[PDB]
């Protein structure tokens, strides 16, 4: 990498809700420029999460491209969230640097769809569902999620995450295709 | 010279419930008899309805008046403590009027803070307000909550005009009755939001509505005076008041940002505090509520 300018857009504050409304506003900004704006490395991560409980974040240290970081600077579709949301400016960066990656991608961690397929095809009985349907149906762990509004459940929901281990080497790539990361930029330093 | 036993102060700015109805885009010049929101059921039981697949602008329909008369407690016992309270309130009335509180309530009525989650999703949040003393129009108003910010204290000329007319209703010598009609462009096939009981929703006669205490606490969102981090701006105003969705206590009793220290020094000791602390005192005396142990 021969460039030292990589930033992103963090979450904006407001008093009309908890941080789930800020997560919904960040999902709207991602659908406008980052997640629903195409490309691989268009997401929103945060290095303010602990590995013991899968926290969501407390600050904003973004790392993405230039168009997705410069389209959410003067757009008029961020009313209210732009009452507290802001940022600084660009500058130069250091010459050396590592290639570390951590993000959250769309994984298959729901035992409802596979169970629905096994009910539409297998037609399991009681003892047959207790023996052939194994004890790997409670598939859920503590992951980073915020209150996502959508017509899939009644109220707001949660979500998991998944990334890979990085090092001090050099490399570059993209994140998931839903507004997350798979080895992209996260908050570190 | 001591405290009275039971202090009753009724709710000024007394609100009502917020009806919902659905209209379409560019069909909204006749917003008088739109079809309302009925309670649907889909498969705990989540009986939460959606907007229809044709209409998208949710007309939120509610009104508001001002009782007034905060110079007299609705229940007291003492004679000299009451004379001290009456002369202190008369000192404020001879000191300054209701302009600042009316403009801050206009800041509440300029953005869409009264819609707690219904603000996100809408495209052009237009606030239609008529003037009512009888069953007709006398003066009209149109807003937009995307050109008007959320946290920033700004008072435009139209907001100053509406806040001045509200303050003319507020001063105790003239009655005003102003409603709010908002347009939540939720979409064609997206969720309606009534208030929730203790799913456990709320509904009215052949329609759906939202509770009134949530409006009554949303319109008093003034509090920028908590010492930890004021990057979030205005929050709810109560003695020991804060937001209960975060989990953090604002206006600590360890500092002097409490109403009770202000009332004790402001009535008993004659150690009168400053102007903005008196604005907080009269804000949480104009919200109503119980006082006294």
């Amino acid at each position: 990498m021969a460039m030292d300018h990589y930033l992103d857009i963090r979450l904006r504050p407001d008093p009309e809700f908890p941080p789930a409304q800020l997560m919904s506003v960040l999902f709207g900004k991602l659908h406008q420029a980052l997640v629903a704006q195409g490309g691989d490395r268009i997401g929103v991560s945060f290095p303010d999460l602990d590995e013991s409980r899968s926290r969501l974040g407390e600050r904003l240290r973004i790392h993405a491209s230039a168009d997705d970081l410069r389209a959410l600077l003067a757009r008029p579709w961020l009313e209210g969230l732009r009452d507290h949301l802001q940022f600084g400016e660009p500058a130069v960066v250091p010459h050396p640097t590592p290639y570390r990656q951590v993000s959250r991608v769309q994984a298959k961690s729901n035992p409802e769809r596979l169970r629905r397929r096994l009910m539409r095809r297998h037609d399991l009985s009681e003892e047959e569902a207790r023996k052939r349907i194994p004890d790997t149906v409670a598939r859920a762990l503590d992951l980073p999620f915020v209150t996502l509004r959508s017509q899939s459940t009644g109220q707001h929901f949660r979500l998991f995450i998944r990334h890979g281990p990085l090092q001090v080497t050099a490399e570059e790539g993209g994140f998931t295709c839903y507004g997350l990361s798979k080895g992209g930029f996260v908050p570190w330093f | 010279l001591s405290t009275a036993s039971v202090l009753a102060f009724e709710r000024k700015l007394d609100p009502s419930d917020a009806l919902m109805s659905a209209g379409a885009w560019a069909q909204r010049d006749a917003s008088q008899e739109w079809p309302a929101v009925t309670v649907r059921e889909k498969s705990q039981t989540v009986d939460v309805a959606n907007l229809p697949s044709d209409a998208d602008t949710l007309k939120v329909r509610f009104t508001l008046r001002v009782l007034g008369g905060a110079g007299t407690p609705s229940a007291c016992n003492d004679a000299a403590y009451r004379d001290k309270l009456l002369q202190t309130v008369a000192t404020y009335v001879n000191d300054q009027g209701f302009a600042e509180l009316a403009r801050r309530y206009a800041h509440n009525l300029a953005n869409a803070r009264f819609l707690w989650r219904n603000r996100v999703g809408a495209e052009a949040v237009e606030v239609r307000i008529n003037h009512i003393r009888q069953g007709e129009v006398a003066r009209a108003w149109r807003f937009d909550a995307l050109a008007i910010g959320l946290r920033d204290f700004k008072a435009d000329a139209e907001l100053d005009a509406l806040a001045e007319l509200i303050a003319s209703g507020l001063s105790g010598s003239g009655h005003v009755l102003l409603e709010v009609v908002a347009f939540a462009r939720i979409g064609d096939g997206q969720e309606v939001f009534p208030s929730q009981e203790l799913k456990t929703l709320y509904s009215v006669r052949d329609a759906a509505a939202i509770h009134s205490q949530k409006i009554g606490n949303a319109l008093r969102t003034i509090d920028t005076w908590y010492p930890d981090e004021d990057g979030l701006g205005p929050i709810a105003v109560e003695p020991y008041g804060s937001v209960t969705s975060q989990g953090k206590a604002y206006r600590q009793p360890k500092q002097k940002l409490d109403f009770y220290t202000l009332l004790d020094n402001w009535v008993l000791r004659d150690e009168a505090p400053a102007v903005e602390q008196q604005h907080y005192v009269i804000a949480n005396l104009i919200r109503g509520g119980v006082f006294g142990e």
